[PDB]
């Protein structure tokens, strides 16, 4: 709560969000580009959270052309528990605000949405999303320039044997 | 990616420029969104944005407007372990063994049958990072692995930054909260505000390594294949510390490139180097910015930015819009006299027809010229001394030109090269007379759009990558976002387009609209004013609380 913005759309969907503070213009950003986009930022998610495997099985491959299980053991590495919370206690209070009020944004969109702009409706994989998942999506493209471009390297990556 | 930002010396109005031509993918999790953001009195800024994150990545404010470029600065290094002689599980720092950390992860799989199992999975870790193996490059072996060190792991302040930049009043400014900051993890920064200045910075998180230590540190048949690659047996080879970084371990923001200008910056992903010619970027460290040939995009911008004529908007949409191939500036000329001296060659006669009826560009009308000389510019890359003019570091704009048709030898190989591209183009499903525009294309649910544009290795500046899917090419990746910024008295004219439409879902209003346009080459305003919002007849309005 304390939540609010206001929303104008100008030709081709583009969004003007206004908002007094932090959270309220994270909302507006969240609910609109949950308008656009809920699945694509669902499947990204799902990605950064390193469970494609669990909803796609693993003869699949992620939107960067990983397959889903080394994606998942990549993503779940870079991804853990104390990384995210680390991650979170370094942001300032504004940053915050802005990743939580984008959360319940893009929630309150799921919530009322009725398929008119969402292909997934109905999917068990489009969620509510959570601060955490946004810092998941966050420290993905944190590391494009680094490990990320050796995601594939790296869980190859295992002691030699009798050779 | 491109960005040209132009100063007060070189605008036809005296004032800041700025043209954004990030060249970025078409789906997924960087595929940009745009959106403009207000808190009144505070904050109020416009561009677009990378999935799921809630400040302005490329965009622009009152008085300012601001691009990125990917850089090509290193963001990590390698490091090669010596292993243990007893034991490939422990590594050796100063001769002392050190056994590798193991940290699993458990994966849920749904299997064949619907359900759920656990895979558990080991992931190697040294001090420097996980391990990592490239197969026949960098192998775990009985005596070394390799581990890498990401730099922006450590980069907390990523979000921050972008905020920070979003509330930046002008170039001056911008450049205090970037180099205060350094959260930008892997791209360049341009800029140009309303009093013509023109800013490039290559201020990103890049891993510190004192002068003197470098020539011992790196591993030198791995920089040389341009990896940051780095001495892991030797402690003195951890990235130096500097109380002035951001931090630790990461080069402080006085030593990363930084031009301040009033006639021009320009990038498009080579080094620093030549920004602006008429003032190099010289001697920073290799892991920040190297003297190396540019690329043609830069080659070709720098050919129609040069000189002293003003610039005016036009000037810089029409270098996006033109879809150039200037890489055919370099070997065309000479390609089409090879066709000339070989006339009634049977296998060359319709590759040198298409080629000099070709218009030289990647337009929908472009004739099949393009696709025949792609293909042979994948031999001619192929091919050892084929350049009458080889690179000069002297002449970095001009160099390589022409083909070395007075070489014998080199002839055969061209000519060959052509006959061989001939025949793949001449194999493949492409009908007669079909153009450019026929072949690449963007799918919308079962429609088609025709896209300009091609592959920035050929140096058209409307970059456009392409992969082959049945009977057409299907755009994956490019330009995306485009902004084009000048600073009249009444406030910010913005223009430009999102390539591919606002919304990857195919159930929206905003599906295609925009990638209509794009193919059609037809750039719009990008409303700012609340007057311009208002001007909008298709303005619609929601307020949301909870
Ligand atoms: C051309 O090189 C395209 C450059 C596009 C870069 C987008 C802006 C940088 C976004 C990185 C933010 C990192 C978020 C954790």
């Amino acid at each position: 709560t304390g939540l609010a913005a206001d929303i104008r759309w100008t030709a081709y969907g583009v969004p003007h969000i206004r908002a007094k503070d932090e959270r309220g213009l994270g909302y507006g950003i969240g609910y609109a580009y949950a308008r656009d986009n809920a699945c694509l930022l669902a499947e990204e998610i799902v990605t950064a959270r390193g469970e494609r495997a669990r909803y796609f099985g693993s003869e699949g491959k992620s939107s960067a052309e990983l397959d889903n299980l080394p994606s998942d053991i990549f993503y779940a590495w870079l991804n853990q528990p104390e990384a995210l919370q680390a991650f979170w206690q370094a942001q300032t209070p504004a940053v915050r605000q802005l990743l939580e009020g984008y959360a319940a944004g893009f929630n309150r969109f799921l919530r009322e949405a009725d398929g008119k702009t969402t292909s997934c409706l109905g999917q068990p994989w489009l969620r509510a999303i959570a601060t955490d998942d946004l810092l998941r999506l966050t420290r993905r493209l944190l590391v494009e320039g680094g490990v990320g471009q050796f995601a594939d390297a790296l869980v190859a990556a295992a002691p030699p044997g009798a050779e | 990616s491109n960005a040209i930002a132009v100063g007060s010396e070189r605008s036809a109005d005296g004032k800041g420029m700025l043209l954004a031509n990030p060249h970025f993918p078409w789906n997924g999790a960087m595929r940009f969104y745009q959106m403009h953001l207000t808190i009144p009195g505070r904050l109020d800024v416009m561009g677009a944005s990378l999935p799921g994150l809630p400040v302005v990545n490329i965009g622009f404010s009152r008085h300012l407007a601001w691009t990125h470029t990917v850089d090509t600065s290193s963001h990590f290094t390698l490091y090669r372990l010596a292993l243990d002689p007893k034991d490939p599980r422990r590594y050796l720092v100063d001769g002392r063994s050190l056994p590798l950390e193991e940290k699993s992860v458990a994966i849920e799989v749904r299997g064949a049958d619907g359900k759920l199992s656990r895979v558990e999975h080991k992931v190697y870790q040294s001090i420097y990072g996980p391990l990592v193996v490239w197969p026949g490059k960098l192998d775990w072996n009985r005596s070394e692995a390799y581990a890498l060190r990401d730099a922006n792991l450590e980069n907390t302040r990523v979000l921050q930054q972008w905020y920070s930049i979003n509330q930046a009043s002008d170039v001056a400014d911008l450049r205090r909260r970037v180099e205060a900051l350094q959260g930008i993890p892997w791209v360049n920064t341009l800029a140009a505000d309303e009093q013509g200045n023109a800013l490039y910075m290559n201020q990103s998180v890049v891993p510190y390594l004192k002068p003197e230590l470098i020539p011992a540190c790196a591993i030198p048949q791995l920089v040389a294949e341009g990896l940051p690659a780095l001495q892991g047996q030797d402690s003195r080879c951890a990235w130096s510390r500097d109380p002035a970084a951001a931090q630790a371990g990461i080069t402080p923001a006085a030593q990363l490139p930084v031009l301040l200008r009033r006639d021009f910056v320009q990038n498009s992903n080579d080094s620093a180097w030549l920004t602006n010619p008429a003032s190099p970027l010289q001697g920073f460290s290799p892991l920040v910015s190297q003297e190396k040939p540019i690329g043609p995009r830069a080659r070709y911008a720098l050919s129609r930015l040069q000189g002293k004529q003003p610039l005016e908007a036009k000037t810089l949409e029409e270098m996006v819009t033109a879809n150039h191939v200037f890489s055919a500036d370099q070997v065309l000329p000479d390609l089409l006299r090879l066709c000339r001296d070989n006339q009634g060659e049977k296998s060359l006669a319709r590759a040198c027809a298409a080629l000099a009826q070709w218009d030289r560009g990647a337009n929908l009308d472009s004739g099949s010229g393009f696709v025949y000389f792609q293909r042979f510019m994948q031999r001619f890359a192929e091919l050892d001394g084929a350049w009458k003019e080889p690179f000069d570091a002297q002449r970095p704009l001009d160099t390589p030109q022409g083909i070395a048709l007075d070489r014998p030898q080199v002839a055969t190989q061209v000519r060959q090269a052509l006959a061989d591209a001939a025949a793949e183009v001449e194999k493949s499903g492409i009908p007669d007379g079909a153009r450019w525009g026929d072949l690449q294309v963007s799918t919308r649910g079962q429609e088609r759009i025709a896209i300009p544009g091609g592959d920035g290795h050929f140096g058209v500046y409307n970059a456009i990558q392409s992969v082959r899917k049945g009977d057409h090419l299907e755009v994956v990746g490019g330009t995306s976002y485009i902004q084009l910024v000048t600073f009249p008295e009444e406030g910010p004219k913005a223009r430009g387009l999102l390539a591919f439409s606002q919304s990857s879902d195919p159930r929206s209003p905003h599906y295609r609209d925009q990638t209509e346009l794009f193919s059609r080459q037809q750039w719009q305003t990008l409303p700012f004013s609340d007057r311009q919002i208002d001007a909008d007849p298709q303005l619609q309005r929601l307020s949301i609380r909870e």
